[PDB]
């Protein structure tokens, strides 16, 4: 469990990062229009 | 003529699209060497001050 | 009209500086970015209601 | 790899926002005050 745990962790930290740079180029998309 | 408030139209679409572009590139590139980042980046906020 | 001047221009020194902040908020905890994000804008676009007015 | 690439995208944003503190400092020294603030609202 603890290769385990650290092997989910930083799973999760890794999606969150590529979700947060996605939603960052979501936003510039959506901003885009109301430059 | 142009007229400058035309001018100033151009001139804060252009500082929204390097705004934009720098953001980008800091997304995109953020991880390339330490040393050219950091010179492109002094490059870019230059061009925010020149720009303001 | 002087006052709006000084006005258009404490805005946008106040604009970098939050832009500044926001952008060290990406890079410290960017999961709570968008707090800012959009608080930024309404400054930006209370830069268009200082536009009507100079309409 | 993920952990390599998080570590270097921290040290690349920390010398980002440092630059920019910086400079914003020295061509707007009026605001030097709330960006030190901003420092402290970060780190």
């Amino acid at each position: 469990h603890v290769l385990i745990d650290l092997l989910n962790w930083f799973r999760t930290t890794n999606m969150n990062v590529n979700n947060c740079i996605w939603a960052l180029k979501s936003s510039l998309n959506s901003m885009t229009n109301a430059k | 003529m142009t007229d400058r408030l035309t001018q100033l139209q151009i001139c804060l679409d252009q500082m929204t699209e390097q705004f934009c572009a720098t953001l980008n590139y800091i997304d995109k590139n953020h991880g390339v060497p330490p040393e050219e980042f950091s010179n492109t980046i002094d490059e870019l906020s230059t061009d925010i001050i020149l720009k303001t | 009209y002087q006052y709006k001047i000084q006005e258009l221009r404490k805005l946008l020194k106040s604009l970098l500086l939050n832009y500044l902040e926001l952008i060290g908020v990406l890079s410290i905890n960017p999961d709570m970015y968008e707090r800012k994000v959009e608080n930024i804008r309404t400054i930006l676009v209370n830069i268009h209601h200082l536009l009507n007015e100079y309409r | 790899r993920s952990n390599q690439y998080q570590r270097g995208k921290m040290h690349g944003l920390k010398q980002l926002r440092d630059s920019l503190a910086d400079k914003i400092v020295d061509e707007f020294p009026e605001l030097k005050e709330p960006v030190e603030d901003i420092i402290k609202r970060t780190s």
